DNA sequence: TTTTTTTTTTTTGAGCGACTGCACTACAACGTTGTAGTGCAGTCGCTCTTTTTT
């Protein structure tokens, strides 16, 4: 079996929208899959399980935060969505959904009160860039005049970091001065302060070729595991990667722990589009990561504050 | 104790075998089942020979009863052929002649035992217990006929969701918040009582009392911290108490967090500053109000519903499934073991146990250490202390670690205190006396090493033949134990983990290069092996550190097995990519499924050939046309003739045996291709097998049938094997990089050392956390135990302070709390310093020590061979010709009978309506009711039925007019079955030219086309009758659609005769009915006795016309002659 | 009684226990100040077996 990695013909058409930008750097091996070659692994839907749910974990639960968290932006009755989601079932009978309904809505108002505590009202505005004679139309929603402002109820991870850094790389480069900030639960937060408009082209400029290389050839950027690593390896203090043989076994451990979790968390390993790639962990393939995250990565953890 | 004679054991009353490791325990069994065969011992003995049937054995595994009964079977047969010819070759086998007087006898008894060793009473715990059930099932009250359940987790799920149902639901909001602090879900609590609703249910400790609810518990609690609450708001406002140094001046402050903590009672969690409240506290820091007295009273005791919810569980949740599986019927493993305990319980099933002391009067119980308390109830409610009935405990207390299944060693504690008898065996005969001197060195350093009193320790002896074992290296003869110590003051557990399993894999890899040169050598006096990838074994007791050995392990190019490997084969990678190719052939049109299929890593193309695939529509049609022919395969010929086409035409096993480590994944397919042909043929449709696939996928329950096999068996690989899966197995070099490794117990789950009972303590005591956490060290002792006696020529041990408390420097290590410390320290605490000293104390010949090096040179070398050239032999002609035994269908006003519904089961009924009534007697309208009653048609269709079959049978079919009524009950014969044979091969072409020459209905009718069938005919005339000397043929159809009116002549029947190709059926009639009346009635003559064939359309027969409806034709008279030549040859 | 379409994923550990820094008073050395002991808060390691019965 020869290796699935061939370097493939691929031209960079002209105008390449800002979607298909935030659809390769959620995750570029499934972008290589499934655009590029239009391979996507359509897994079965879940069975209806056989007991009505007596806990919120997984995709229920954070699709009641985000609706609650949505509701609690606007300072709305939780006590009428309470009502909602109870009627339709999705929460526990009695007592238990109740106690559910108000650890979730402690939660989500201790996040609102982070988030309303610097909000304005902002409208959509048109993004028209011209970039390494690359045209990129989109829209970016609720652009307030201190800058970006997005929320999520989820944890501190280096995909939302990077969805928002591209987001503001895209708001800088035309116009925008301004901070962008991302809050997620346990008191995280992503910010990137305002940067001139030849470092933000520059950047743009570089996700690019990061987009016309992972066309080409399967873009090994992991960003969990390589941004774990990254933060191991960084030192914000200098602005210098240690090269030490204590930080290079700790991040290590970090990618390890990372690539593969533990029996309670899923790992980033186990995933239908690392598996065909590679069925072990092979350190030449850790390294091509190592580098691959290194020259991409790096913006994120040097701009974060 | 005493030593153990086979020839010489008193048969009487209960004896307790204590059989050590690697002791011929299945040899001594084999012997004293000889023994009570022949009846041998003297005074000793028994005092009657038993057959066959009447000796029980009784083994848990049944892969070990198996091989118990092979080689009783084995020395049954030696025994009888060592009494025939009056000699041996085994000492014991000598002996055993030597004790008998009679040999003609016991030759005749060994010779009844061999053909009776089918009907053997070797069986299982459960199946005993189900024969027992099944045998006499009135004392005991079973069912005759019961469907086993192999799991039972979904119905005690069930069952804890409907106690979650009935419990927590109609609870208010403040006990609701208790509940969801103890437990999230049903799920929490199934989770941590389901060690206790399996197998037997254990006694709580000070349990609450029945009419005790959540809600009276709740304000018990309530009014407890209210009392305190009063007595903090009364007392409040003052301070006599001396200022210490240890005691700050903010305790005021603390006590501002007393006051704003008495608002209300809702809440369950006192805060922490009542803490600061205790007198017992506050004077190691005067105390003189009982307030603080009051609230160490309080905090006496954890304030937790937890206990009560647990002991409602355990007494809802059991009857829930008891009462569900008397519903439905089932019955479960466990649940055979206590039906026979609830029939030994009552008062007739004592009874029922002297008709066990009727079926087996002796019981040689095998595995004594793996017994439930059930088990050893019926075993002492059987075969206590009544005469002429013997009990043979043959077990071993140093090798019980299945106390997570459900045994237990205080019921084996129990039984030895029971007994009064013990005899032990002093020889080992597995392994080398350098081996067994380092087990007998380890494990007498102090007295009682097991910490129990009912579990000691004896020197066990090495074997004679075996005593020149020696595993040399290439410097010298290498030591029996050499316990690698790593080097360091304390170490976590990943870092421990991780250099053991670096250090073991460079002994493997050192092994293994010098051992393929000549140099590691196994040798048995002068006899040399060397040593391969097979003989050297890892001993683990985790999946996650079975995966770091075998991570760690083929980082240095050395492939390994995982024996205890019990993952299902639906969970990995390889059932996902068959489940994308199975929807890929049922549903080839969407290119979405297809395209997600073929990049699989089974199909193993490049991106570049996927391109170039979706680029090229010509290369994508035959890829669509190739998968829509198996899909033509997959419903024509099963899945197996598929995936065979599909991996020959593809080729891609050659291409995965190619790739390295794809040879596991190609086993992995193929049990994956078995198990969906199994689960094939038991379904009809075809996307209900891809359902089936996606639900196993999505179900990861672990079956015997559905776990992963081993992958290679010629290729040699190092075997990890868990501690567990290692009981009664051998191996010639054991590495044990985990064995200081240990785990605390957490739950208070304890034996009483008096009673001997099962003690549950819902409450965190610190007595009940201490005998906990000793038995569960007596565990790891017991399997330091199992894993140190199963190396034959060395055993290397990995040896570390390891350190389960979160200090780094506390000056002491925690190996004391493991099972290797507690026999290298003598149960004491040290250090690091003193774990080497203890070590290096110890330091024998055969006992030695080195330090833990980290460090790689080279992974291995593959010294590969040539493959030489083979071929596959290929048929040289047709398998069979075509041989068939086929029949005619193979080789092809509101009330009215045209208002019959037209069908295949009204022709049939009609048929069978024919043939059951008798034409001479007149029809009885209430017989045609019963014919429509056991049918099943309309009532109303009778009185027309009948009146239609009597004009049926009123009108005559014949050219002189001859009616079905004048034919008596000797002269008809209804539905004759012939066989008619032929040699040649039946050709169309020359068979339809024949008809076509004499047969004038054959002028139209383009001639049908079959295969040539040689071979034998089936045929079914439906009456055949005679009348005045005249033979005649009879048969009937009856599906007419087509026709209402009275259209139904002679033409449109002769249409109808030549549409349906009932003229080649007629024909073989005539000729089957010609070839039977020559062979049965002696001067026959075609034209003389033959008179034709009547075909009766029974729709087409009315009063008024009497020639509609019958078709009578007579053949030519040449045809028949000329056919019954070709047919014979 | 006829008939229309549609390709976008998301989330997931937290309690137990130690390390270290800052504050806070008690008490002895030189009215005031340095040293010692304890409490609270931010930050971080760790860790969650084994199996077979018709």
């Amino acid at each position: 079996h020869s290796e699935f990695v061939q370097p493939l013909p691929f031209t960079l058409p002209e105008t390449v929208p800002l979607e298909t930008l935030q659809r390769f750097w959620a995750h570029p091996v499934r972008a290589f899959f499934q655009m590029r070659l239009q391979v996507n692994f359509r897994t079965e839907d879940s069975e209806i399980p056989d007991t009505e749910p007596f806990i919120l974990e997984g995709l229920s639960r954070y699709q009641i935060n985000q609706q609650l968290l949505n509701a609690l932006v606007e300072q709305d009755d939780a006590e009428r969505l309470f009502r909602r989601f109870r009627a339709a079932g999705d929460l526990p009978y009695g007592a238990f959904g109740e106690i559910f309904w108000e650890t979730q809505c402690q939660e989500m108002q201790q996040l609102a009160d982070r988030v309303i505590a610097c909000r304005q009202p902002g409208q959509s505005m048109e993004i028209d860039l011209a970039c390494n004679g690359v045209q990129i139309t989109g829209w970016l929603p609720q652009v307030q005049p201190d800058g970006l402002l997005r929320w999520r109820p989820s944890l501190l991870s280096v995909a939302q970091g990077m969805q928002l850094w591209l987001e503001h790389l895209v708001y800088c480069a035309s116009g925008g001065n301004g901070e962008s900030r991302l809050f997620l639960r346990k008191d995280g937060e992503w910010r990137f302060p305002p940067l001139a408009a030849e470092q933000a082209l520059h950047y743009l400029s570089q996700l690019i070729e990061g987009y016309r290389e992972g066309m080409s050839a399967p873009l090994l950027v992991l960003p969990e595991s390589g941004g774990a690593w990254l933060k191991t390896c960084y030192d914000a203090q200098n602005d210098a990667m240690l090269d030490d043989d204590s930080t290079l076994q700790k991040a290590r451990t970090k990618f390890l722990q990372a690539y593969e979790g533990n029996m309670m968390v899923r790992g980033e390993g186990d995933d239908i589009w690392y598996q065909r790639l590679w069925r072990q962990l092979t350190p030449e393939t850790m390294e091509a990561i190592v580098e691959q995250s290194q020259r991409f990565l790096l913006p994120l953890f040097r701009f974060n504050q | 104790a005493e030593t153990l004679d086979p020839l010489r054991l008193p048969l009487q009353g209960e004896r307790l075998i204590e059989a050590s490791a690697g002791t011929g325990k299945t040899f001594t069994i084999a012997a004293l089942y000889l023994r009570l065969l022949l009846g041998l011992g003297g005074s000793a003995a028994f005092p009657r020979p038993l057959t066959v049937e009447e000796l029980l054995v009784v083994t848990f595994t049944e892969a070990a009863t198996a091989e118990l009964r092979g080689r009783i079977r084995s020395n049954i047969h030696e025994l009888r052929i060592a009494c025939l010819r009056e000699t041996t070759d085994n000492p014991l086998y000598e002996r055993l002649l030597e004790e008998i007087d009679d040999k003609a006898q016991a030759a005749q008894w060994l010779l009844l035992a061999e053909r009776q060793m089918d009907e053997a009473a070797v069986f299982t715990i459960h199946g005993f217990c189900q024969r027992m059930l099944n045998l006499n099932a009135f004392e005991s009250g079973m069912l005759f006929e019961q469907q086993l359940i192999e799991d039972e987790s979904l119905l005690r799920y069930q069952a804890c969701a409907d106690f979650w149902r009935r419990h927590c639901y109609p609870l208010p909001r403040e006990i609701a918040q208790v509940v969801f602090e103890t437990w999230k879900g049903p799920q929490a609590l199934l989770r941590d009582i389901n060690r206790y609703l399996q197998g037997e249910a254990p006694v709580i400790k000070a349990p609450p009392p029945d009419d005790e609810t959540l809600a009276s518990r709740h304000a018990q609690i309530v009014a407890r911290i209210d009392t305190v609450k009063q007595q903090w708001r009364d007392a409040v406002g003052e301070l006599d108490a001396l200022i210490e140094s240890s005691g700050i001046d903010r305790r005021k402050f603390n006590r501002s967090n007393q006051a704003k903590w008495i608002d209300k009672i809702s809440a369950w969690a006192e805060e922490e500053t009542n803490s600061y409240q205790l007198p017992e506290s506050l004077e190691k820091f005067t105390p003189r109000h009982p307030l603080f007295e009051a609230i160490d009273q309080l905090l006496a005791e954890p304030l937790s519903i937890r206990d009560l919810v647990i002991t409602r569980a355990l007494a809802e949740i059991r009857e829930t499934v008891a009462r569900e599986k008397r519903r439905r019927g089932e019955l479960g493993f466990d649940d055979m073991l206590s039906r026979l305990d609830s029939a030994l319980r009552s008062e007739s099933g004592e009874v029922l146990a002297a008709a066990i002391r009727t079926r087996f009067p002796v019981a040689m119980i095998d595995e004594f250490q793996d017994t439930d308390p059930q088990q050893y109830r019926i075993f002492r409610r059987i075969w206590h202390h009544q005469p002429e009935t013997a009990l043979l405990l043959i077990g071993d207390p140093k090798q019980a670690i299945y106390a997570f299944r459900g045994a237990d060693i205080f019921t084996y504690m129990k039984a030895r205190s029971e007994v009064h008898a013990h005899y032990t065996l002093d020889t080992n005969w597995r392994s080398a006396p350098g081996m067994v001197n380092s087990v007998n060195k380890l494990f007498s350093q102090t007295d009682d090493a097991f910490m129990f009193r009912e579990i000691p320790f004896i020197p066990v002896k090495s074997a004679g033949k075996n005593q020149a074992l020696r595993f040399v290296f290439k410097g010298e003869t290498q030591p029996a134990m050499k316990m690698w110590l790593m080097e360091g003051e304390s170490c976590g557990v990943g870092d421990y983990q991780s250099t053991m399993a670096q250090v073991c894999a460079a002994q493997i890899r050192d092994w293994l290069q010098a051992g393929q040169r000549g140099e590691a050598l196994l040798m048995n006096g002068d006899d040399a092996r060397p040593v391969r990838a097979s003989d050297i074994s890892v001993l683990v007791r985790s999946r996650q550190e079975a995966a770091q050995v075998r991570d760690a392990l083929t980082l240095l190019e050395i492939p390994s097995v995982y024996l205890s490997n019990r993952d299902s084969v639906f969970e990995t990678l390889e059932a996902q990519e068959m489940l994308w190719l199975l929807q890929a052939v049922m549903t080839p049109e969407r290119e979405n499924t297809l395209r997600s299929a073929l990049a699989t890593s089974m199909m193993g193309l490049n991106a570049l050939d996927i391109e170039t695939l979706n680029n090229d529509e010509h290369a994508w049609d035959v890829v669509v046309e190739e998968f829509d022919g198996y899909r033509q395969i997959w419903r024509k010929r099963g899945v197996m003739p598929m995936l065979r086409a599909l991996m020959s035409a593809r080729n891609i096993a050659e291409n995965l045996l190619a790739t390295a480590g794809g040879e596991r994944r190609l086993t992995d397919i193929l049990h994956i291709s078995e198990l969906l042909q199994e689960a094939g043929t038991q379904l009809e449709s075809e996307h209900a097998l891809v359902r089936w696939l996606s639900q196993h996928i999505l179900e990861p329950d672990s079956n015997a049938s559905s776990q992963q096999m081993r992958l290679e068996s010629d290729k040699h690989l190092v075997q990890i094997v868990t501690i567990h899966k290692s009981k009664g197995l051998e191996y010639p070099l054991v590495w044990l990089p985990f064995i200081t490794n240990f785990r605390v117990q957490e739950q208070a789950f304890y034996h009483d050392r008096h009673s001997f009972e099962a003690v549950l303590d819902l409450n965190a005591a610190p007595e009940s956390v201490d005998l906990a956490e000793a038995e569960r060290l007596a565990e790891d002792l017991r399997l330091l135990y199992v894993a140190l006696t199963r190396s034959v020529w060395h055993c290397s041990l990995g040896v570390a302070p390891l350190v389960r408390r979160r200090g780094d420097k506390k000056g002491d290590t925690d190996v004391h709390q493991s099972a290797l410390g507690r026999l290298l320290q003598k149960g004491e605490p040290q250090d690091a310093a003193g774990l080497r000293t203890c070590i290096e104390a110890l330091c024998d010949d055969d006992i030695a020590w080195q330090t833990a090096q980290t460090g790689d040179n080279q992974p291995w070398q593959v010294n590969d061979v040539s493959t030489a050239e083979l071929n596959a032999k290929t048929l040289q002609r047709l398998p069979g010709d075509n041989w068939r035994v086929t029949s005619y269908s193979g080789l092809q006003p509101t009330l009215t009978p045209h208002q019959f519904p037209r069908g295949a089961s009204p022709g049939t009924f009609l048929h069978s309506l024919f043939e059951d009534l008798d034409f001479t007697q007149p029809v009885d309208p209430n017989w045609v009711r019963e014919k429509l009653e056991l049918g099943g048609f309309e009532s109303q269709w009778e009185p027309v039925l009948t009146e239609w079959i009597t004009a049926v049978l009123q009108a005559p079919l014949n050219e002189t007019g001859v009616s079905l009524s004048q034919l008596s009950a000797r002269n008809k014969q209804v539905e004759m079955e012939f066989y008619l044979p032929i040699s040649e091969p039946l050709i169309a072409s020359q068979l339809d030219t024949l008809i076509r020459q004499f047969d004038p209905l054959s002028a139209g009718c383009p001639p049908l086309e079959f295969m040539q069938v040689r071979g034998m005919l089936k045929g079914f005339i439906d009456l055949v009758f005679r009348h005045e000397g005249r033979y005649y043929l009879l048969a009937y159809k009856s599906n007419w659609l087509g026709e209402d009116s009275s259209a139904y002549t002679q033409q449109a029947m002769a249409a109808a005769m030549q549409a349906h190709r009932y003229d080649l059926q007629y024909q073989l009639y005539t000729l089957a009915l010609h070839r039977y009346l020559r062979h049965r009635i002696a001067d026959y003559d075609y034209e003389h006795h033959f008179g034709g064939v009547i075909y009766l359309f029974l729709r087409g027969v009315d009063k008024e016309h009497p020639q509609q409806g019958i078709y009578t034709t007579r053949p030519n008279a040449g045809l028949i002659a000329l056919m019954d030549e070709m047919f014979a040859g």
